[PDB]
């Protein structure tokens, strides 16, 4: 009754503060089995020395006081091991978050021309976590600065941009970025603005300074595109596709300079064209989108169980832009590395095995127990019924399904003969014992052999042949009018040791007999030795039709039908 | 900020809440108030709003409170940096039967949130900046008024913040000690509470020494 | 033995045999996990040789033995009459070693009751002792002219109590 | 009330000592520190004024 290391849980790759209240960091590793499951940790691809007062573990999960950027920051692995073999977990990388704030530096008071917009650096300080949302500031904190066609906040550079100024657009200016990571918050030193005025303000043409870049990004992903321009009349920004069609998916949103796209499909990939004008000029920017695919699976594996000696397979298909490369890990190590067609299965090779898809870019982990066999047969779970019925003149089937190993071969022994492969008498390969056009010399007592390489079982069998359940009055046909009353005749004859029934269907449908529904117009009413007839009430169109009288016991059914026509 | 699981509070149509923030130490004071992870400001009006200890009072939650979620931060002057709580969420509760052929909720008597109990202490410096807070809680918005015993209010120096539930004083005299007191007036009921101000003074210069030419 | 349908397990009188690590699986059709536990057999202190009254003739050897075992070892503490043995009137007799004490050459001075006091973090043991000197011919302490009677291949016990100054 | 609410408390038809350390009151509440038999059993009611 075993069982091999199956994964709940896997880590995750994380970051911890270095300023961080707390002291302790932690990775987890659950998982399940029979023997329960041993738990190793690497790091680095090297082993960890694992009571160090610093390190200490608990079931799985791995922990550390007070780390240091010095020692502990690195890539882990975690390997759950039994008797049955081992398994490693999604390889977890460990870092520390890095958020120093700003040079102190005093940033100077700026003077610049109405109609002319200009740009201010944030001068982003080193940081660990890269997920950074950028906004600006005005005087004090909560004042915010909205996004028009004329004002933009640079998301990749942090950077803030404007086409216009205006005397409204005077006054002191910061930086604000947020880590929701780590969910810090800090701001850059304010920079005095100042536009002088300026009557019948100069125009300046559209002037292309914010780019979007040939970018590889992954199918489904969320991806945002950047195009902004310069100039005194605010710039008009318009997008398209090169030689396509925009992509179904498409949210343009109001500033009409920042272009979304939902769920990247494989038919997006190609050349996208931004277009920034203005009353004077224009200018163009063509971007390269590149679709790729992380590998997602097809037939991932499942748990196997086989006999040994057999040819196997095994089936693992996974799909991503760059072609899966597929690998094979016995016990945690590499095995194979191609296709896992096996011959020969012999006792060593039984265990866990795990099918790994990696490209060039990303990996997914399949884990499944390929369990082997080789066990004596016995009837314990599926022995032999020891009583069975036969008709004459009629097809019987019999079950020799045990349960052995290495499927093993048959027979069947009447006493003084030993039966096989015969015109009327077969036996197909599953086990199972047909006979065709039974006679009364068939009864008798009948022993099922289960023949296997390593020893063997034996059934016994008691089969009893009646006389056969027939008809001896078969129904005849009729023609009514509507609101008749209809009368269906049968009878059949049986053998008294066996239990009888009669059963009436309507156009191949059985009447059920059991539902009030029915009994309104239709009567039943068996009788005598044989008689078993139908009574119809009340006819109308939808009952005309074929009955069939069926006269069924546990040996074999005989059945007869007729017709029912309706005027009026 | 200290990294806490936090579970979404819940609440039926119309109740009191108290959103907690308790930053950690901070010295001094940091600057406390309220933003959505959308990093919008957030509603505040005189039904609902931050205390200066830095906690949410909310004297009846409403449906629209569902939309959005409620993030606590704080500023510290000198580092220039600024620290998010994890953010809260509400869920509302409706018992309102559908009215056939075209608020549908109970009205409710103010209660005291902030200030439990009638009584209370308060100490401030010779001319400092005096700040007095009341907290209330009724189904229609309360309305809070600010008076003191047997005397009138000096108009020139104390006016209403925060939606008429601060009440700022200029250089406080001990003219100004005493007895203050606040009224949560509301349709159904109406409350007071009292607050002993005495005024304690910092040394200040009477006669200062000047250099002597001889 | 089993206890609380299998969830407990108790064991009668403990000594150091049983000592060590014990775990516990909890099987099941899913999965089974193991528990452990370090039970370390430590022990209140308990009498190895507890200190007996002292019958001595003037001028023989007798010395007081207070011998507890316990885990962690306990702590042996010495008073004289309830007096601490620093301030005690001094003897020369008298030469205290370890958890031992003994009188050399014993006379009439430095009669009285010795109190051992053996403890640990966990529990404490109390020991009296007393030397009594007397000078009294051999005394007979039972019935005289005792009638016994018993069967052949049977174990049979014959009482002569007595009681001597010096040992008789 | 519009002008709140003012409580007395009386004990067996007959007033009681407000402050007595023992006793004590809050938002018409009425409270008893270390109570005794001897003493504080009885009827008491309130009174909104
Ligand atoms: C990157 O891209 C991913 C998408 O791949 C973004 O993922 C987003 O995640 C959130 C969190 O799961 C999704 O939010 C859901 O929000 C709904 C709230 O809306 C419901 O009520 C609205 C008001 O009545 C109503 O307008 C909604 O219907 C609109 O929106 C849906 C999409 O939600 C849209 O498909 C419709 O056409 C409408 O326009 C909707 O009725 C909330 O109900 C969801 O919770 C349900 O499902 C969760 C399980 O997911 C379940 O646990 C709950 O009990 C409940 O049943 C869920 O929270 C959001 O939709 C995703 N964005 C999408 C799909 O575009 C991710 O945000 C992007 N990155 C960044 C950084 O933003
Ligand atoms: C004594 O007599 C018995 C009975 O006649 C003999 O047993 C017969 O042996 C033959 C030959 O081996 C078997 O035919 C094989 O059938 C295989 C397919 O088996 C599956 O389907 C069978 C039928 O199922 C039908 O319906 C399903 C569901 O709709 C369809 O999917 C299916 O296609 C059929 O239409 C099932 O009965 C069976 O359990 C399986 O589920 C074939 O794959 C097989 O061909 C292989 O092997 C050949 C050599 O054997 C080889 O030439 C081929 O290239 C290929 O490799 C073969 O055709 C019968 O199943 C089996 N039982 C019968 C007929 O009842 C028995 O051998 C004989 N003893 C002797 C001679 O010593
Ligand atoms: C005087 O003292 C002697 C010796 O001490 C006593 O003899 C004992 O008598 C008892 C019976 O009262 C004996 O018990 C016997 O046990 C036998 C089995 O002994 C073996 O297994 C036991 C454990 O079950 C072991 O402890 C032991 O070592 C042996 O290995 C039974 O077979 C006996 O029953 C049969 O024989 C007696 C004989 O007297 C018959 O009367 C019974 O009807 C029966 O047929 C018996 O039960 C015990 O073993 C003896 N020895 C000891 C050392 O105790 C006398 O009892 C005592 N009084 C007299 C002699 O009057
Ligand atoms: C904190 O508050 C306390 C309490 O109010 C202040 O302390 C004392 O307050 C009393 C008022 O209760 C003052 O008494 C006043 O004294 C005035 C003396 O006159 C001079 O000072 C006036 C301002 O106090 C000033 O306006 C005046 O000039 C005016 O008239 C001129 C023409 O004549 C004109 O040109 C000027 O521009 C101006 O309009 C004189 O300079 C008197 O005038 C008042 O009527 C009243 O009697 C005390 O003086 C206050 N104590 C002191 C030491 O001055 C305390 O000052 C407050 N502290 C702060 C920092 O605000
Ligand atoms: C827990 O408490 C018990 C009870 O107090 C302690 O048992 C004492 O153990 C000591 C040390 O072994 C014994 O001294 C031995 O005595 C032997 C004689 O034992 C025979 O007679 C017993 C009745 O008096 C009888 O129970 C015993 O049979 C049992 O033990 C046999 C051991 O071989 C076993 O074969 C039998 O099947 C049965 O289980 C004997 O017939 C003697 O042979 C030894 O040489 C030695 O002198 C004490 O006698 C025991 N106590 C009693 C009352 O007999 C035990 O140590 C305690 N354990 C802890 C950890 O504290
Ligand atoms: C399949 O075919 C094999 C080989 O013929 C059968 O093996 C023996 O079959 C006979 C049939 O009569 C069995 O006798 C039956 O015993 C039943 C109860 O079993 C009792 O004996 C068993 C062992 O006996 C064997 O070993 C002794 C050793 O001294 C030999 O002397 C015997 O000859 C036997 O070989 C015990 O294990 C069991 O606990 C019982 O005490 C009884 O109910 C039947 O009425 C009948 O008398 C014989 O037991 C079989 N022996 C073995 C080893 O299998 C086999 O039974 C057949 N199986 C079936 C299902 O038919
Ligand atoms: C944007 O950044 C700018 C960068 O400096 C900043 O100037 C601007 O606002 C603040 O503006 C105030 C005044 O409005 C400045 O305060 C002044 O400081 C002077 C010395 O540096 C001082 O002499 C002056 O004094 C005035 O008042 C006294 C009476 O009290 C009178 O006697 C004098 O004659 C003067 O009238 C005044 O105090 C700040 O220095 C300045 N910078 C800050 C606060 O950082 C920023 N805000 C906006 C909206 O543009
Ligand atoms: C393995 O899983 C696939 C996908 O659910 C299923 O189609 C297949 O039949 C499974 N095979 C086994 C042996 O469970």
């Amino acid at each position: 009754k075993g069982f091999g290391p199956i994964f709940e849980e896997q880590p995750i790759n994380t970051i911890y503060p270095e300023e961080s209240l707390e002291g302790k960091v932690s990775l987890n590793c659950r998982a399940r089995a029979s023997p329960f499951p041993v738990y190793k940790w690497r790091m680095n691809n090297g082993d960890v020395d694992l009571t160090n007062d610093r390190y200490s573990m608990v079931g799985g999960n791995l922990v550390i006081n007070n780390p240091d950027k010095q020692k502990d920051a690195g890539v882990y692995y975690c390997l759950a091991s039994n008797n049955y073999g081992m398994v490693r977990s999604t390889e977890a990388t460990l870092s520390f978050g890095y958020l120093d704030p700003f040079p102190p530096e005093e940033r100077p008071e700026v003077k610049v021309k109405e109609g002319k917009g200009m740009v201010l650096l944030c001068d982003p300080p080193y940081h660990f976590p890269d997920d950074l949302s950028y906004r600006w500031l005005l005087n004090e904190f909560p004042v915010f600065i909205t996004m028009d066609k004329r004002r933009f906040v640079s998301q990749t550079n942090g950077n803030l941009y404007i086409a216009n100024v205006e005397s409204s657009d005077r006054g002191n200016y910061s930086c604000f970025v947020s880590s929701p990571s780590i969910t810090k918050s800090v701001f850059s030193k304010f920079i005095p603005l100042i536009p002088i005025p300026e009557r019948t303000t100069k125009p300046y043409p559209a002037d292309i300074v914010v780019q979007f870049k040939d970018i590889y990004t992954m199918m489904g992903q969320n991806v945002t595109l950047e195009c902004f321009a310069l100039g005194n009349p605010v710039p008009d920004i318009r997008w398209r596709k090169v030689l396509e069609p925009m992509p179904s998916t498409a949210e343009i949103s109001t500033s009409g300079a920042v272009l979304k796209i939902f769920n990247i499909q494989l038919e997006d990939e190609g050349l996208y064209e931004c277009e920034a004008e203005n009353i004077r000029g224009k200018d163009k920017h063509q971007a390269r989108i590149y679709v790729q695919a992380f590998p997602e699976w097809v037939e991932h594996i499942n748990d196997t169980e086989v006999d040994i000696g057999s040819d196997l397979y095994w089936p693992c298909i996974a799909t991503g832009k760059p072609i899966p490369t597929i690998r094979w890990l016995k016990n945690g190590y590499s095995y194979h590395k191609g296709e896992l067609r096996l011959y020969d299965v012999t006792f060593e090779n039984a265990g866990m095995y795990q099918c790994i898809a990696e490209n060039a870019y990303g990996s997914i982990y399949a884990n499944a127990e390929l369990k082997i066999l080789a066990l004596a047969p016995t009837f314990e779970m599926n022995p032999m019924k020891k009583k069975i019925l036969a008709a004459k003149g009629g097809r019987v089937v019999i079950e020799c399904k045990p349960k052995a190993a290495p499927k093993p071969k048959f027979s069947w022994s009447k006493g003084t003969e030993w039966l096989v492969n015969s015109s009327r008498i077969l036996i197909w390969e599953d086990g199972s014992l047909e006979i065709n056009n039974i006679t009364r010399n068939d009864g008798g007592i009948y022993t099922c052999f289960a023949e296997n390489n390593r020893g063997k079982a034996n059934s016994t069998g008691t089969l009893v042949i009646t006389n056969p359940t027939r008809i001896i009055l078969a129904p005849i046909n009729a023609d009514i009018t509507v609101g008749e009353n209809a009368t269906m005749q049968c009878a059949a004859s049986f053998d008294p040791a066996l239990d009888l029934t009669f059963v009436w269907s309507f156009n191949g449908y059985v009447i059920d007999f059991n539902k009030e529904i029915t009994h309104i117009h239709y009567q039943r009413n068996f009788m005598l030795d044989a008689n078993g007839e139908l009574l119809i009430r009340n006819a109308q169109l939808k009952h005309a039709g074929r009955y069939t009288c069926t006269a069924q016991t546990i040996v074999d059914n005989s059945s007869a039908s007729a017709d029912l026509v309706v005027r009026g | 900020w200290p990294k806490e699981n936090l579970d979404p509070v819940v609440v039926q149509e119309g109740a009191p809440l108290t959103l907690q923030c308790n930053p950690p130490p901070g010295l001094p004071s940091p600057v406390i108030f309220w933003m959505s992870s959308s990093m919008e400001p957030i509603t505040q009006d005189k039904r609902v709003s931050q205390g200066h200890n830095g906690d949410l009072y909310f004297s009846n939650v409403m449906l629209q409170d569902m939309q959005t979620d409620y993030s606590c931060n704080a500023r510290f002057h000198f580092t220039h940096t600024i620290q998010q709580k994890n953010p809260f969420t509400l869920k509302v509760l409706t018992n309102n039967p559908y009215n056939d052929s075209s608020r549908g909720v109970a009205e409710r008597t103010p209660s005291f949130m902030y200030p439990q109990g009638t009584s209370s202490s308060q100490m401030v410096l010779r001319g400092m900046d005096l700040l007095l807070e009341c907290i209330a809680s009724g189904v229609p918005t309360p309305d809070i008024a600010w008076y003191k015993k047997g005397g009138d209010l000096p108009s020139n120096k104390a006016k209403f913040e925060n939606f008429n539930k601060a009440l700022r004083i200029t250089n406080v005299s001990e003219e100004d000690s005493g007895e203050y007191f606040c009224l949560a007036s509301n349709k159904m009921g109406s409350i007071r509470h009292t607050i002993s101000v005495r005024v304690k003074a910092a040394p200040y210069w009477l006669d200062e020494p000047k250099n002597l030419i001889l | 033995k089993f206890e609380n349908f299998n969830k407990a397990l108790r064991i009668t009188n403990v000594s150091e045999e049983d000592s060590g690590e014990y775990f516990c699986l909890a099987s099941n059709k899913m999965g089974s996990i193991r528990h452990t536990i370090s039970v370390r057999v430590k022990a209140a202190p308990y009498w190895l040789d507890e200190p007996k009254n002292l019958i001595l003739a003037p001028g023989e050897d007798g010395r007081l033995v207070c011998r507890a075992n316990g885990n962690p070892k306990p702590t042996v503490q010495w008073m004289v009459n309830g007096e601490p043995l620093q301030s005690a009137p001094p003897n020369p007799n008298r030469e205290v070693a370890g958890d031992t004490i003994i009188f050399r050459d014993t006379q009439i001075s430095s009669r009285a009751v010795y109190q051992c006091n053996t403890s640990n973090e966990h529990g404490y043991l109390l020991a009296n002792a007393f030397v009594s000197v007397l000078d009294v011919p051999p005394r007979m302490l039972s019935a005289r002219n005792q009638l016994i009677r018993v069967i052949l291949y049977n174990r049979t016990r014959l009482d002569c109590p007595f009681f001597g100054s010096p040992i008789p």
